[PDB]
Order: C-alpha cells, then structure tokens, then sequence
C-alpha cells in the first residue's frame, strides 16, 4: 500500500527509542541532528537514543504566537548519526486529512502501523489541565506508551501522538516553519 | 465478546 | 523484535487475500493448495470475491468440535489458479499461550495493520455474541470492527484468527495443524 510503505520508511530511516524519566517515547529525527518528542516526555540534561546515553545541546517545549503549549519539543542531541533531511515531508498550514497511518515503534508496541483513517484539525485542546493549540484529532483507542508515535499521510508526515481519551486519539502539528529556514 | 467483521 | 514483525509481513505478502462476503471485507488467510480459512460470521456462499474477483467456492466447511460447539473458523476451497504456499508447518499441533504476538489486518478499512498485541492466553470457552464458541485465544488490545479475519503470529508460528472483541480484549479462533492434516 502506499500509505505503509511511506510510513515505514520513515520509521526505519527518521525514528529513534527516545527514553526519558518518564518512560519510552517514539522520536522522530526531522533534520541534522534535531528530534521531536511530547514536551510531557519532560526532556532533561541526558536522554538515552536506542539505549546509548546521549548529551541533550538544546531542547525547547515550543509556544505559538498566542503563548500557548503545542505539546512538541525540539531536541538537538549530540550524536555522530545525522537524520535525513525530511522537512520537505511537512505541512506547510494547519488542514484536515484523510487515509492517516499512526506508526509508533517501542519495546511495548513494536512495529505497531495503524490505518487511523480520517485526522481532524480539532484546534483547542486541554491536555491535562494545560490548555494546547494546533491539535489533530482521530479516532482511535490510545493506550499509554503511544506518545510520539508519527502520524502520516499519502507522502507528508502531519504530526505526532501525544495522548487520547479512550476512544479519540490526539496528535500535535508539525509544520515546516518550525524547523525551517 | 462480540463478532467483528466488517 | 525484527523477526516477528518480518514474519508477519511475510505471511500477509504471501498467503492472505481480501476476501468479501454479504457481510463485508475479511481479511482471509491461505492455508495450502486452494485452502483458505474465515471467520464463520463471515457467511460463506456459493461465491466470494477474491481480491474483488468473483471466486467459485468449491466446498466450504463450518469447523465444529467433538462436543459439537462452534470454533468459527470456517475452511474454504476456492477456485482459482494461484496455489497457497504451504504454511501448515507453521500451525501449532496443541492448545497453547504465546507471547509477543502480532495481529495484521489488510482490507480497505485497515490497509497493512500490523498490531503487537503481546501476551497471548488460550481459554477453552468464549461466549460469541450468543454463540458458544471453543477453542479461543485472548489478548489484551482494543480491537475493533472490521478486524475479523486478521492473523496472529509470532516468529514461526501462525496460531489463530481474529473473530471478535469486547472493546478492551481481542479474541481469536485457534488454528491447529489436526485441521489440515
């Protein structure tokens, strides 16, 4: 299928099993040397990348314009492997989308690729009592242990997991001009 | 449980 | 592990079809030769598309135990001129537990799902929407509608179909080698 074997690629080639106090965290490599994770994965001064202890250079939990939380934290580590480039894969604007693979990849969910289907621009979100922006929504039964896992489409990687209800599953946005320029 | 098919 | 999740992939590339009934899309597992198996809900007829092919089914047999108790697994002979790689060594011989098993479904809803669903528990009874129903195996994962048909492995080892939920567990009919001898 076209959307697996996209999705796969980027897990192989663009991923790493980020691992912080708070537990295993699928982490998506989007340039050089910089990665993004769930900003309540609570980065710290190390983290360790496939079990190899590695020196966070910066983290940064980022804001939109309005100062309110996107859920997303860029990571620059110091490591020797540089990630492909895969910024021409991101969204340039917020949207909606069809035919959506979330594809997380831990020692509790292993290779796990799930068709979601149809991803909302649901906007508004109170994640946890912290008021969020920029959220896809769809619908599928999360389980703790999927935050960070990637979501994709037809060619473009929209964003990634950071929590659900239950029955919905809610995603952060990545946009291009996050990592651009 | 419950069968589920399509 | 690598080796499941290969396995897996390997057993959907090459001994599963999309089947479609009057109830819908299954996923549908090549057993050998022109020997197929579907859940018994699945309401085999005279004929049933094949990849979106009208297929003469040859025989069809509902698989029912000593006690004369549904095992949902229905073993098809389809008309066709493709052969199944044989995989019946790949059946267990015995009623067991598993672990690290992986659940993959393809049909157009859930295109190249592939779910770890970890620890496998066989229990000799489930009532089935009404149906007794023997023979199952249990996973903790909230499977959904359109998943029926889906095949359970781990490495080396192809151990049941799925046939139903409850909204938090999964349940799947046992495939045993006595089935095929």
């Amino acid at each position: 299928g076209p959307g697996f074997d996209f999705a796969q690629a980027i897990m192989k080639k663009n991923t790493v099993i980020a691992r912080t106090e708070k537990g295993e965290f699928t982490m998506l490599g989007v340039y050089d040397r910089v990665a993004v994770i769930p900003t309540h994965a609570s980065v710290g001064e190390t983290i360790y990348i496939n079990d190899v202890e590695t020196k966070v250079l910066d983290a940064c939990a980022l804001r939109d314009l309005t100062d309110t939380n996107l859920e997303i934290t860029i990571v620059r580590l110091d490591r020797n492997q540089k990630f492909r480039d895969i910024r021409h894969f991101l969204p340039r604007y917020e949207d909606d989308y069809n035919d959506a693979v979330l594809s997380v990849h831990t020692s509790k969910f292993p290779n796990m690729y799930i068709p979601v289907g149809q991803v909302t621009n649901y906007g508004f979100l109170n994640l946890g009592g912290t008021p969020t922006h920029r959220i896809l929504m769809y619908n599928f039964p999360t389980r703790a242990g999927q935050a960070g896992g990637v979501v994709t489409t037809t060619g473009k990687v929209i964003g990634i997991h950071v929590g659900g209800n239950g029955a919905q599953g809610f995603a952060a946005m990545l946009l291009h001009s996050y990592f651009s320029d | 449980a419950k069968v589920q098919g399509p």
